[PDB]
RNA sequence: UUCCUCGUGGCCCAAUGGUCACGGCGUCUGGCUUCGAACCAGAAGAUUCCAGGUUCAAGUCCUGGCGGGGAAGCCA
RNA sequence: GGGUCGUUAGCUCAGUUGGUAGAGCAGUUGACUUUUUAUCAAUUGGUCGCAGGUUCGAAUCCUGCACGACCCACCA
RNA sequence: GGUUGCGGCCAUAUCUACCAGAAAGCACCGUUUCCCGUCCGAUCAACUGUAGUUAAGCUGGUAAGAGCCUGACCGAGUAGUGUAGUGGGUGACCAUACGCGAAACUCAGGUGCUGCAAUCU
RNA sequence: GAAGACAUUGUCAGGUGGGGAGUUUGGCUGGGGCGGCACAUCUGUUAAACGAUAACGCAGAUGUCCUAAGGGGGGCUCAUGGAGAACAGAAAUCUCCAGUAGAACAAAAGGGUAAAAGCCCCCUUGAUUUUGAUUUUCAGUGUGAAUACAAACCAUGAAAGUGUGGCCUAUCGAUCCUUUAGUCCCUCGGAAUUUGAGGCUAGAGGUGCCAGAAAAGUUACCACAGGGAUAACUGGCUUGUGGCAGUCAAGCGUUCAUAGCGACAUUGCUUUUUGAUUCUUCGAUGUCGGCUCUUCCUAUCAUACCGAAGCAGAAUUCGGUAA
RNA sequence: GUGAUUUCUGCCCAGUGCUCUGAAUGUCAAAGUGAAGAAAUUCAACCAAGCGCGGGUAAACGGCGGGAGUAACUAUGACU
RNA sequence: GUCGAAUUUGGGUAUAGGGGCGAAAGACUAAUCGAACCAUCUAGUAGCUGGUUCCUGCCGAAGUUUCCCUCAGGAUAGCAGAAGCUCGUAUCAGUUUUAUGAGGUAAAGCGAAUGAUUAGAGGUUCCGGGGUCGAAAUGACCUUGACCUAUUCUCAAACUUUAAAUAUGUAAGAAGUCCUUGUUACUUAAUUGAACGUGGACAUUUGAAUGAAGAGCUUUUAGUGGGCCAUUUUUGGUAAGCAGAACUGGCGAUGCGGGAUGAACCGAACGUAGAGUUAAGGUGCCGGAAUACACGCUCAUCAGACACCACAAAAGGUGUUAG
């Protein structure tokens, strides 16, 4: 009953969300975009890896759900639950619509053909770009092995061609792994439940005080 | 809508040529009087075999009309008229408009 | 074409009228007004009524 | 049975025939729509002006 | 069905601007037109009366008429194969000098200028405006400037 | 697919933008009778199928969703 | 053959559009009476056919995997 | 240089928190017969400049301050785009030749200027 | 004999009268019909940064309302949040602080507005007269709407000023006829007076198919001029739908993914189904099926030769070369 | 109009027609009457038939419904 | 089938066209019937189909705007010819530069306004639901939902600070500049201003570039008002040799060489001939032109061979080459 995802497959039109003039649409398949031990710290998953698009397409909700449950099963039962946080880069937003037509033997005489045909809603989808990221995945070097496959084992479920690149880059942060670490040598690398706050040059001084005492604990 | 029964407005009466007081009233029609020169032609027309001779309107569409003043001068008693926009209720005596008060 | 013909009772007289008609002909739709009036004491055959 | 509704084409080339040449300038343009009030004096102005030089070269 | 108004289509076009709404400084009332300046069209969109319509927004005309607080302005517009000439009345908010005649006549004068001291003493003044013309010879030494040899950059992915 | 209609006290329904809203059956208390009915005095109960906008007020005015029912489907 | 769905205690059935099972019939026990049927009270009996997402988790949400119901099906 | 009246450009001028202000000016400040207006002389009205105070207004300064403004071969000649090919690719799209050229980001600097008239240790 | 100034007959007038006569039964339209109005208009977008720009494109709206919801002047500042006061609580009235508009401005939407265009108060009728000029739609016609003046008479404010309806973009109508106001002006043609009638200027009575006919159906008993500008057979493009084959692997299979199956996803092929469009044929290509007859395709039921199994034998299943 | 014989031809006149009432503040043409005016003319009253109002008419044209609860297994519902 | 009767039939007579006749079929009425035949109005009307007769020369289009019961048709504007007229290098230009305006698309942004949206962190409850210690407290501890503060991932045709490229308005002088003083019933406190002038001064470097095949002006009328294709931008649709829009170039209206073959592609547009050189395309043979030269790759039991163009994908291979 679902039209196959070749009829969608690249971008034709432009994007048509949902909004106070759309109103009515169904449900997306996905609902969790991130899996894992996501209340690790920053320090805690080094390394970080990164599911590419080499293509200007869009994937479809359930798409994206199927490739989410394989690699997380995959990465649950190989690794252990607590080895990994995956982390969904994309949300679908883009509306798919659809003309029903009718299928019956002999609809002609009621189907009034192309007359009036603007379509119906019956599906969300995300678009991507060259070079835009899918999925990303942080882990302990000591698992890189597993993650690369694991994704290279979800990659089928994606239409076209994905790569899958290492970065060099620690954890979600946008820092290298030495500089990073010699920032996190001095004081002012300052982590929270998930993500880490940075000290700046910047504002009112007895603020910067108040916070990362030890950078000016010299 | 509501409409004062005075106004004060120019008047062209030759002997006013300013604003003076004037009563309004509605205007209207009056009785359509026979030997008018139309009246006569259509009977003449209508006279004789034939049947209707003059279109007959049927495709009535608006449900309003437009209302007409009637504007008496207090001095010299000429009459002027002036228009309104359309209105679907109108009124002379009109019991003003108080904001203070509730429902 | 479709060709409408509908059965009404007078609102009045309460007497019942139909008719049929090709579905383009504007018959006139008149005009009507509920205003919930009150009633005081009952005179001679007239009434006596009472706005707000 | 419908039919081609609305088109720009060939538009462009039928205006270019003929030069969308300017359509020209002229001393004294004319005085219509200008400030009645100024023009009633101007009239005046060159009244007495045209009698001036008259009587000058008199 | 279809619509086309006399403001259709002015969404953006006549938005004030950012952090510029409210009053219009008083220089524009301070300003003094003259018959024959050329002026451009801007519409105010806080003064509703005597606005342009959306068509002459960023032309120029050439005014010939003054009133008590507005301006006659007059306007060349193409319809069909040929041109014609449209009268405007419009409000000094809309209105503005066009600086391109200021600095114009500046070019006038200085020209007047140049002519009469020239004339002074014949050197043929030469006031003729000339494009960029291509630059003549020069010399360059390297001295403290010894010349960098550069190289193409091999490919890293830097993300 | 379209178009139309309907949803309210336990049941069937009625409803004037101006009062938490009406009838009939039904239910409860007291009375009559050995008892139950019938009969005689009195009462109570409703988020008007789910969200917004209007109004001063919305069952009502209307727009967005749920369930039910009806009509259409012809010239080949 | 394709769509549309619903199957919950021995039987019927509310189930709540995402947290733990409701109601009635049934049967057992007790009170009533010379014992009973009727009447009332209290228990009894439901992992809601197999796998996944999983919110703390899923009969409950949906997805595929059972059985029973609704409509569909050249052409001239 | 300070202050007042009238301004021009309209945040480099705004916002938050503190500190300082000779003289003059400004200000707060005293009173209710008259003109005048309010529930109320609080605003507005009138009189005195006398009884007092820089507390506030205002002005200026301070802040690894928010904001705002300017600039830089920082990002970037990237994104985007006009013209050409019997260019590549199955295709989505992408390079080349002649041209134009950002935004976000980073860093550095600044925190009102000025016209007319009058007055001031 | 009967009947009698009644019948009858003649002329007008009202009623009845598909028995009969004449005529009509809009337009757009992915054929036509049903449906809808894209038929006069307005806001945003499609619209590709001047202007213009289509579709039965998307989200909506108009045939009204207003003596104030118009004009002038003066005073005040809104939504909301925080903190306090008897009944009073989440919502009753009052006070302070913050508050760039997050409120309000008749309506649909978009612009615009803070000593205001918002709220309250005071006075008024410029929503007036005379025709002109200009912008939009445009043929540079009309209609509607709007802009800037001039000549008067006014309103408001102390004044500069503002005011020719609603802050701006929609809210509406030709010829003929009737009717009203002004001039009390012109004519009734042999000469006069009074009724009456006809003229000039300015409005109203309406055409919504909105640049404006007065209008119900059926034909399979049908006719004519035409149309492949246009439908049902066939043919052509596409493949939603139908049919067929792959890639990944959660599970089924006593254990074991791939002996045999295979969800959630995803890549393809065909025109033997049914759809979409209308390119060829309407001065005609005979339009279902059954009977008989020839050839071709492979996506293979059996026969020939082989591989694999959860193939002990038998039976069976998957696959290969093979029409 | 129905179509041998046999056996029967139930209910409905609200609607469309047909027919019969006319004691009547219903409506009405021409003619005739009254008033105003100098006259054209204007305004009234009166008025036949017809229609309106009220009965009959189906072997005249024709029509002849829904929704709930209820019985000692369940189901259905004589009953309400 | 019927054959003694509602039987068959000759002759005479009656009924005649909106009429007759009909045991009822719209049947029959002289091969003519849902209205007989003959002549006349009549050469009836046709927005519809067919045709439209000698040669050569020159110029040479449109399927587009507006209105119409308008959609197979007209009027109107435009494109074209003809007749010319006033003058003699200009009041020019599908062009560039300099100077100066306007725009809200492409891009970008959301720790910037609006709306959507994944995730944790810290506080705050006189104030959500709760539970535990609690009789309670404006008491304490946990949990879930809000609220606030600082962060994080992704978005907008009808969101936005910023903001291109390409297109687009105006100016680059004699109708100009400067000095003096004349007119006016307008304006100013005022010979102050405004507009128009007298007189005087400044010419071929007189105010950027390039071209100008002459410039300007008037009348009249035919045909047209079904379009289509290609690149780029772009709407509905899964898509179409589908339907609908913008700019330019073509076809129609157009031949010639190449793409074997073709209206749109490439090159290039045409009087009749001679000679020379080329465009796009090619040089084994058909077929005019090197089985030229040079560096590499590939063996295919369905190889491959040139844009538009006559298709191919996801996924695999110790085949082979270079990284
Ligand atoms: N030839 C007709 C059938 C079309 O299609
Ligand atoms: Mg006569
Ligand atoms: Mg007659
Ligand atoms: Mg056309
Ligand atoms: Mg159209
Ligand atoms: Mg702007
Ligand atoms: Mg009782
Ligand atoms: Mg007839
Ligand atoms: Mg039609
Ligand atoms: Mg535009
Ligand atoms: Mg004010
Ligand atoms: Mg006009
Ligand atoms: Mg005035
Ligand atoms: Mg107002
Ligand atoms: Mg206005
Ligand atoms: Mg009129
Ligand atoms: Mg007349
Ligand atoms: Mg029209
Ligand atoms: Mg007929
Ligand atoms: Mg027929
Ligand atoms: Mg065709
Ligand atoms: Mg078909
Ligand atoms: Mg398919
Ligand atoms: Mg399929
Ligand atoms: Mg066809
Ligand atoms: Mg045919
Ligand atoms: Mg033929
Ligand atoms: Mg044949
Ligand atoms: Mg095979
Ligand atoms: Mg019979
Ligand atoms: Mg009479
Ligand atoms: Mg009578
Ligand atoms: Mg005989
Ligand atoms: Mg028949
Ligand atoms: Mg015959
Ligand atoms: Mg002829
Ligand atoms: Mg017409
Ligand atoms: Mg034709
Ligand atoms: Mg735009
Ligand atoms: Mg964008
Ligand atoms: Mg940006
Ligand atoms: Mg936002
Ligand atoms: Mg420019
Ligand atoms: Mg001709
Ligand atoms: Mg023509
Ligand atoms: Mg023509
Ligand atoms: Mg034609
Ligand atoms: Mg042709
Ligand atoms: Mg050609
Ligand atoms: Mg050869
Ligand atoms: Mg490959
Ligand atoms: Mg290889
Ligand atoms: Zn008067």
């Amino acid at each position: 009953a679902r039209r196959p995802a070749r009829c969608y497959r690249y971008q034709k039109n432009k994007p048509y969300p949902k909004s106070r003039y759309n109103r009515a649409v169904p449900d997306s398949k996905i609902r969790i975009y991130d899996l894992g031990k996501k209340k690790a710290t920053v320090d805690e998953f080094p390394l970080c890896v990164h599911l590419v698009s080499n293509e200007l397409e869009q994937l479809s909700s359930e798409a994206l759900e199927a490739a989410r449950i394989c690699a997380n099963k995959y990465m649950t039962t190989v690794s252990g639950r607590d080895a990994f946080h995956l982390r969904v880069r994309v949300h679908p937003f883009h509306v798919l619509r659809i003309n029903k037509m009718l299928s019956c033997a002999g609809a002609d005489r009621l189907q009034q053909g192309m007359r009036g045909a603007w379509g119906k809603p019956h599906g969300l989808a995300a678009r991507v770009d060259i070079g835009q990221i899918i999925f990303s995945v942080r882990t302990k070097d000591s698992n890189k092995d597993v993650v690369v496959e694991g994704l290279r084992r979800a990659r089928y479920k994606f239409p076209g061609q994905q790569k899958i690149i290492l970065s060099k880059k620690w954890g979600f942060t946008n820092l290298d792994r030495p500089e990073y670490l010699k920032k996190r040598e001095a004081g002012e690398v300052k982590d929270d439940g998930a993500f880490v706050k940075f000290l700046s040059k910047k504002g009112s001084l007895e603020n910067n005080i108040r916070e990362f005492p030890e950078y000016f604990a010299a | 809508v509501n409409v004062p029964k005075t106004r004060k407005t120019y008047c062209k009466g030759k002997t006013c040529r300013k604003h003076t007081q004037h009563k309004v009233t509605q205007y209207k029609a009056g009785k359509a009087s026979l030997f008018a020169q139309g009246k006569r032609r259509y009977d003449r027309k209508q006279s004789g075999f034939g049947g209707q001779t003059k279109p007959v309107f049927h495709k009535k569409a608006k449900t309003t009309k437009k209302v007409v003043l009637r504007l008496e001068c207090v001095k010299c008693k000429t009459r002027a008229q002036l228009t309104l926009k359309r209105c679907k209720h109108f009124e002379l005596g009109g019991e003003k408009k108080q904001k203070g008060q509730a429902l | 074409h479709a060709k409408v013909h509908l059965v009404a009772i007078d609102i009045f007289t309460g007497k019942k009228l139909e008719d049929l008609s090709p579905s383009t002909h504007n018959m006139e739709v008149p005009v009507v007004k509920r205003n919930e009036y009150q009633l005081l004491d009952i005179d001679d055959g007239f009434l006596s009524l009472m706005n707000m | 049975a419908k039919s081609k509704n609305h088109t720009a084409h060939n538009q462009t080339r039928k205006a270019h025939r003929n030069g969308i040449k300017k359509p020209k300038t002229y001393k004294y343009p004319s005085l219509k729509g200008v400030d009645p009030k100024f023009r009633r004096n101007h009239k005046h102005a060159l009244h007495g002006t045209a009698k001036a030089l008259a009587a000058a070269k008199k | 069905g279809k619509s086309h108004g006399y403001r259709s289509r002015t969404r953006y076009m006549f938005q004030r601007d950012f952090r510029k709404h409210g009053a219009v400084h008083l220089s524009t009332y301070l300003k003094v037109y003259k018959v024959g300046d050329i002026v451009d069209i801007k519409a105010n969109g806080s003064i509703q009366k005597g606005m342009p319509h959306k068509f002459y927004q960023g032309k120029t005309g050439v005014v010939y008429n003054v009133t008590k607080s507005s301006v006659g302005v007059i306007i060349n517009k193409m319809v069909g194969n040929r041109y014609l000439e449209k009268r405007l009345n419009l409000r000094v908010e809309h209105i503005k000098h066009s600086k391109c005649r200021q600095e114009f006549l500046e070019r006038v004068k200085a020209n007047a200028a140049k002519r009469a001291e020239a004339k002074a003493q014949g050197v043929a003044v030469q006031l003729k405006r000339q494009p960029a013309q291509p630059r003549e010879s020069r010399i360059v030494s390297t001295e403290g400037n010894v010349p960098q040899t550069l190289a193409p950059v091999p490919y890293e992915t830097f993300i």
